[PDB]
RNA sequence: GGGCAAGUCUGGUCGCAGCAGCCGCGGUAAUUCCAGCUCCAAUAGCGUAUAUUAAAGUUGCUGCAGUUAAAAAGCUCGUA
RNA sequence: GAAACCAAAGUCUUUGGGUUCCGGGGGGAGUAUGGUUGCAAAGCUGAAACUUAAAGGAAUUGACGGAAGGGCACCACCAGG
RNA sequence: CAGACACCAUGGUGCACCUGACUCCUGAGG
């Protein structure tokens, strides 16, 4: 358990929960805006681009195939 | 998890101890986390004594003993079978082999 | 890994061709089809024949 | 074709009394809190409206001296829809055998589960009178009574047990490992049985205790031995 | 366990105890009573009419039971040399 | 070393000894024939091992009952012999020294006796 | 497989047998081999009496 | 109770008790036997209260009574000193006898080479008859037992203070028990004592 | 040292009851303890108690019965305006058919059924059933 | 194919093309692919991507965990 | 309590005595970066991209040990041919 | 217990697989 629970300790609970919230990986990435900055989705849902080149990709094991991507 | 409750002999109610050395492997080990062995043995052993008792004259004296308090470190004490591996149930006993 | 060379594409589709059975009957519309499933399964032939058997099972 | 058979062999006072019909129900036995070591007793008083559900057929194994070894572990649950249920686990060499033994074990273990109400008191029990919790391996299932028409709000494996139990309305919350199914059923089994173990103020009123059926039927149950 | 004014819900009514005031549940082990015979006194020779005490799993596993039985027996009588 | 007796032999031997005690001798040759009469044994080597062990048993048995085996008649005889009376119970033992608290146990049962006093060199028995 | 084995096994035992065993060997389910033993009663493999006492096919 | 003067003890019993060495006990302190104790002998050892030994013995005896078949009380001893003891009890009262090894599983095991059906167990020490004591609480059987100040009291209902190890102590208590049950229901009758001596019980006592 | 006195008393009784023990020594002894015990006693959950008087602070010996299943403490106390009483009652009691939430109201330490009739709320002490 | 409701499908391919949120299939007798056929689910709607919410007692006020799984400051004094 | 254990690691879904500290899958990393203390060596605070459905605990059963007590065989040794 | 106690490194892979219903059916008679 391990928390304070007096008759005036509202402030302490309120701030302690806020401070610990940030630890979680799922929370942190989204709230610091990292998701937008690094990846093109987060702040968009679909996005249109121009094809740079067609790539063949000799897929990393396990599974033996040529995966085949575009850039 | 603890594989020995006392950790090879305890050091509880004592905050630190000095280290003793091994008498045949010379390596530092705590005094009460290591094997301590009294060795009382005759001066003329079971070897010499047979001719020493027959040849002696003008004598009436019971044989001296050599007293030495050996200390062995864990690795040497297991090796040369001062102590040896035992059942995990048997470990909970502080009762050792009689002398 | 990284690579760069495409090789073979549409290999399986290059030797499989589609065909059609057409219709004796239309595939049924809305309410009629929903009712038809309940009748075909239960009120027919009230079930007493067989057990442990699927609608498309070969088991 | 194939057909069943039944045979009675007593090794105990209880078996003889049941067949002679000096005991007419399991409820008497439960009250006196005496064990049941014969499947025939349950078969004789019921033996109809007993549904056996195999909860899982999952194999386990141990490694033998030369290569592998494997066996089937079966979980069977049994119960009427009148407030009696059992659970039996058996492990055997083949799937069929494991379930066959499991059924017998399930019948033997049959225990009354008390049925109560959410708040009602007319129109006959639809849930439990008290919230009951059971734990198995760090899984905890908490059964909470629910009012009529709510239905059983539970995961499939606990819902089936509750159905047999005669609890038609229940809220559940389960916390802990959700990957494990044998534990989940076992924990729910612990919970349902606990309803009798709760002392309610409607159950306070005291009784003068049994004089034991062994003592009273002593003369009757001389057949060649008491 | 009654419902309403005194309608019967219930599958059976369980035994109770008076050595710890706790019910004997539902099929439990180490749950048995203890019929002590009455003697009619004065002319001797057993006459009925059992005194029964109910012993639960709980008391027995906590090794209480010996003392308890005496308290129960003495309080309601009757045994010679009290 | 080799050819220690098996369970099959010993079981049969126990059987035979109990139920045919008076018939059985102590001589291999005659016992071997008795085993033909009182049993069907499908090999001579087996019958010989049975017969053999039964003589060895009879020899031990006729010194009274021996380990792992008993004959009903001998059990009856020991029973009757043991009627043994080692007290009659109190000796009488009246008015002798007793412990100072055992004394108050007699005293408050309307008797009393002579009693030990004083403590010297405790711990007691040491 | 199991139904067939159980029916024949049960019938042979019912006729009067000290015991019996039925083995089905070979492949099943593609490319792996399996054996199963469906046994009931008493069976020996010991010495010369096995030839006399047990009939096989 | 019964007819009543000799059920408040008598000198005859007090002499037999003292002779058989019942009175001495262990040196372990108590928390469940403590009530029974009369007084403590100097520097350890407890003097049991004969008054308490009586009442418990009678309550035990009474529980065997009100069964119309005495066979479904199993008298149990694995102690050597009490093998003869229980054998005599079984002749007298009509108990089903268990002398020497119990052999685990006779109140348990559906498939077994022996099964006994009791309703009440009487034990001579539940730290030697520990197997019956454990087995009984798996199948809902009450157990009386002869307990000293270092015997387990768990799964024992009614304890009878007594040394109950060795000598004539185990014998005498079987004699007195048999005498008591026969008084209420037997053919001694009328709550007066037996014409059989305790010496028929006791141990074998090595025969010269 | 002791920052609540209810919490110690309630535990003490329950732990006794588990054993089958029919006595406890609770202390420091306060007005609220007396009041809680009397309401509890009236409904039959515990047996009678006896207050021994000392100039230390008092000590109470409670003779308890096993008609109780749990007496919990709501520490720290919360306000109840008769529309959080309902929320508590469903949450923390096994049915609405039995058990009492015991509060302190300005019209006296009372069970919540009486509270509902008065329509006087206050601070929640604990509960039992 | 499993989670997942409905193929111990038929032809084709054979770790290739593809499938694949995740677990995993496909290296020749593929119930996962590619077509056909059949069946299932929802039905004028359904699929997909993504934010957020529920499930999640995986942020634990109600209601978390910290001997060993992630986690008691070296220890004490001590003011807010 | 998951067990190993543990009269506390008990009085926890029947969840709540007081107060404090730390954790939120595993790696990147006590690294980067700024600040701070230190003569120095060093100490404190302390990220991200990306990577990945297992990292881990405990017990169970096997296999294996140049770990400890054992036995048995001329497919092993001994004495020898 | 209370005689002697030495170097020695390296090395790869798949298929272990999952449901219940007793006849040789007797076949002169039946």
């Amino acid at each position: 358990m391990g928390k304070c629970r007096g008759l005036r300790t509202a402030r302490k609970l309120r701030s302690h929960r806020r401070d610990q919230k940030w630890h979680d990986k799922q929370y942190k990435k989204a709230h610091l805006g990292t998701a937008l900055k690094a990846n093109p989705f987060g702040g968009a849902s679909h996005a249109k681009g121009i094809v740079l080149e067609k790539v063949g990709v000799e897929a990393k094991q396990p599974n033996s195939a040529i995966r085949k991507c575009v850039r | 998890t603890k594989k020995r409750r006392n950790n090879g002999r305890a050091k509880k109610g004592r905050g630190h101890v000095q280290p003793i050395r091994c008498t045949n492997c010379a390596c530092c080990v705590p005094k009460d986390k290591a094997i301590k062995k009294f060795v009382i043995r005759n001066i003329v052993e079971a070897a010499a004594v047979r001719d020493i008792s027959e040849v002696s004259v003008f004598d009436a004296y019971v044989l001296p003993k050599l007293y030495v308090k050996l200390h062995y470190c864990v690795s040497c004490a297991i090796h040369s079978k001062v102590v040896r591996n035992r059942s995990r149930e048997a470990r909970k006993d502080r009762t050792p082999p009689p002398r | 890994k990284v690579h760069g060379s495409l090789a073979r594409v549409g290999k399986v589709r290059g030797q499989t061709l589609k065909v059609a059975k057409q219709e004796k009957k239309k595939k049924r519309t809305g309410r009629a089809k929903r009712r038809m499933q309940y009748n075909r399964r239960f009120v027919n032939v009230v079930p007493t024949f067989g057990k442990k058997k699927g609608p498309n099972a070969n088991s | 074709g194939k057909a069943g058979d039944k045979e009675w062999l007593p090794v105990t006072k209880l078996g003889r009394l049941v067949k002679d019909m000096k005991i007419k129900s399991l409820e008497e036995i439960y009250l006196f809190s005496l064990p049941i070591k014969e499947s025939e007793i349950i078969d004789f008083f019921l033996g109809a409206a007993l549904k056996d559900k195999v909860l899982k057929i999952m194999p386990v194994q141990k490694q033998t001296q030369a290569g592998q070894r494997t066996r089937f572990k079966a979980f069977v649950a049994i119960g009427d829809y009148n407030g009696h249920v059992g659970l039996g686990m058996k492990c055997s060499k083949e799937v069929a055998t494991a379930i066959r033994g499991a059924i017998i074990l399930a019948k033997l273990s049959i225990v009354p589960v008390r049925r109560g109400y959410w708040g009602n008191k007319i129109g006959k029990p639809h849930t439990v009178r008290c919230k009951v919790t059971g734990r198995c391996g760090s899984v905890l299932v908490r059964l909470i009574p629910a009012p009529r028409g709510t239905g059983i709000i539970s995961a499939p494996v606990p819902k089936k047990l509750l159905l047999m139990a005669g609890i038609d309305d229940c809220y559940t919350s389960a916390g802990g490992c959700t990957a494990t199914l044998g534990n989940f059923a076992k924990a729910t089994f612990d919970a349902i049985s606990k309803t009798y173990s709760y002392l309610t103020p409607d159950l306070w009123k005291e009784t003068v205790f049994t004089k034991s059926p062994y003592q009273e039927f002593t003369d009757h149950l001389v057949k060649t031995h008491t | 366990m009654q419902s309403n004014a005194g309608e019967f819900v219930d599958l059976y009514v369980p035994r109770k105890c008076s050595a710890s005031n706790r019910i004997i549940g539902a099929k439990d082990h180490a749950s048995i009573p203890m019929n002590v015979a009455e003697v009619d006194k004065v002319t001797g020779r057993f006459n009925g009419q059992s005194k029964t005490y109910a012993i639960c799993g709980a008391i027995r596993r906590m090794g209480e039971s010996d003392d308890s039985i005496l308290r129960l027996a003495k309080s309601h009588g009757i045994v010679s040399q009290n | 070393m080799g050819r220690v007796r098996t369970k099959t032999v010993k079981k049969a031997a126990r059987v035979i000894i109990e139920k045919y005690y008076t018939r059985l001798g102590n001589d291999f040759h005659t016992n071997k024939r008795v085993c033909e009469e009182i049993a069907i044994i499908p090999s001579k080597k087996l019958r010989n091992k049975i017969a053999g062990y039964v003589t060895h048993l009879m020899k031990r048995i006729q010194r009274g009952p021996v380990r792992g085996i008993s004959i009903k008649l001998q059990e009856e005889e020991r029973e009757r012999r043991d009627n043994y009376v080692p007290e009659v119970s109190a000796l009488d033992q009246e008015i002798i020294e007793v412990d100072p608290d055992t004394k108050e146990m007699l005293k408050l049962l309307d008797f009393g006796s002579l009693s030990n006093l004083q403590v010297t060199q405790p711990t007691v028995g040491m | 497989v199991r139904r067939a084995c159980y029916g024949v096994l049960r019938f042979i035992m019912e006729s009067g047998a000290k015991g019996c065993e039925v083995v089905v060997s070979g492949k099943l389910r593609g490319q792996r081999a399996k054996s199963m033993k469906f046994v009931d009663g008493l069976m020996i493999h010991s010495g010369d009496p096995v030839n006399y006492y047990v009939d096989t096919a | 109770s019964g007819a009543l003067d000799v059920l408040q003890m008598k000198e005859e019993d007090v002499l037999k008790f003292l002779a058989a060495g019942t009175h001495l006990g262990g040196t372990n302190l108590d928390f469940q036997m403590e009530q029974y104790i009369y007084k403590r002998k100097s520097d350890g050892i407890y003097i049991i209260n004969l008054k308490r030994t009586w009442e418990k013995l009678l309550l035990a005896a009474r529980a065997i009574v009100a069964i119309e078949n005495p066979a479904d009380v199993s008298v149990i001893s694995s102690r050597n000193t009490g093998q003869r003891a229980v054998l005599k009890f079984a002749a007298a009262t009509g108990a089903t006898p268990i002398a020497g090894r119990f052999t685990p599983g006779t109140f348990t095991n559906q498939i077994q080479a022996a099964f006994r059906e009791p309703r009440l167990l009487v034990v001579t020490d539940p730290r030697a008859d520990h197997q019956p004591l454990t087995e009984a609480s798996y199948v809902n059987l009450p157990t009386i037992a002869l307990c000293n100040t270092d015997s387990p009291l768990r799964y024992v209902d009614i304890a009878i203070p007594c040394n109950n190890k060795g000598a004539h102590s185990v014998g005498l208590m079987w004699w007195m028990l048999a005498r008591e049950v026969l008084r209420m229901r037997g053919t001694i009758s009328r709550e007066h004592p037996w014409e059989v001596m305790p010496d028929l019980y006791f141990y074998r006592d090595p025969e010269e | 040292v002791r920052m609540n006195v209810l919490a110690d008393a309630l535990k003490s009784i329950n732990n006794a009851e588990k054993r089958g023990k029919r006595q406890v020594l609770i202390r420091p002894c306060s007005k609220v303890i007396v009041r809680f015990l009397t309401v509890m006693m009236k409904h039959g959950y515990i047996g009678e108690f006896e207050i021994i008087d000392d100039h230390r602070a008092g000590k109470i010996v409670v003779n308890l019965t096993g008609r109780l299943n749990k007496c919990g403490v709501i520490s720290p106390r919360f306000d109840v305006q008769l529309k959080d009483l309902e929320k508590w009652q469903n949450n923390l009691l096994p049915s609405r058919q039995f058990g009492f939430i015991v509060l302190t109201t300005s019209a006296g330490i009372m069970d919540h059924e009486e509270a509902r009739r008065k329509h006087t709320g206050g601070k929640i002490l604990g509960f039992f059933f």
